[PDB]
């Protein structure tokens, strides 16, 4: 992977290919910045323990062509896109 | 048109129950003109005498429950302005 390249994005779940992401960079985040300017800095805060136990190393930026919508099958009908919703709002003659 | 006919009504009602007044404060120019069965434009023409609005007059209420306009909110809003009302008096619980 380096910039101008691209990758699939794949489900885990059921293996299928969701996006292609076009790569723009390739950075090396301070995980200690991210930590203390936008969690807060208390490493017992879960987001601060995921960016650090889960989180990898690089950031790969980039923007995102559409392949397929995940799949979900719990709940389908009351699971909403923005574009579902405000047809719905709609439907319903909210304002 | 005349508060004294609506003060009265209030009161008859209240003997038996909650009486709410809404005034449909829908502005004259408004009504005029959007009225698809030219009943105004007789009243204009004076083929209709003392027509509320144009000739009758109409006392303007001076304390409603509920104040709307066709103008500026639609009929599903401005019904589900009075249900929150009667809501909120505890009208539509459960018996």
């Amino acid at each position: 992977l380096q910039a101008g390249s691209r990758i699939t994005l794949r489900d885990f779940r059921d293996d299928r290919n969701l996006a292609i992401l076009t790569i723009d960079d390739i950075y090396r985040p301070d995980k200690t910045k991210e930590a203390k300017l936008v969690f807060g800095g208390d490493p017992e805060h879960p987001a601060i323990v995921y960016l650090n136990n889960t989180v990898k190393e690089f950031y790969i930026g980039g923007k995102i062509e559409a392949v397929n919508k995940l799949n979900h099958y719990d709940y389908v009908a009351l699971r909403y896109t923005p574009a579902e919703l405000r047809v719905h709002f709609d439907k319903l003659g909210w304002s | 048109p005349y508060e004294e006919s609506r003060k009265f009504a209030r009161d008859a009602v209240s003997q038996a129950g909650s009486f709410f007044l809404v005034h449909v404060a829908t502005p004259l120019e408004h009504c005029e003109q959007s009225d698809k069965r030219g009943i105004y434009a007789a009243a204009r023409r004076g083929e209709i005498k003392g027509f509320t609005g144009v000739d009758d007059p109409y006392e303007t209420p001076e304390k409603a429950d509920l104040v709307v306009d066709f103008s500026k909110q639609s009929v599903r809003s401005i019904v589900h302005e009075i249900i929150l009302v009667l809501e909120s008096q505890g009208f539509l619980e459960r018996q």
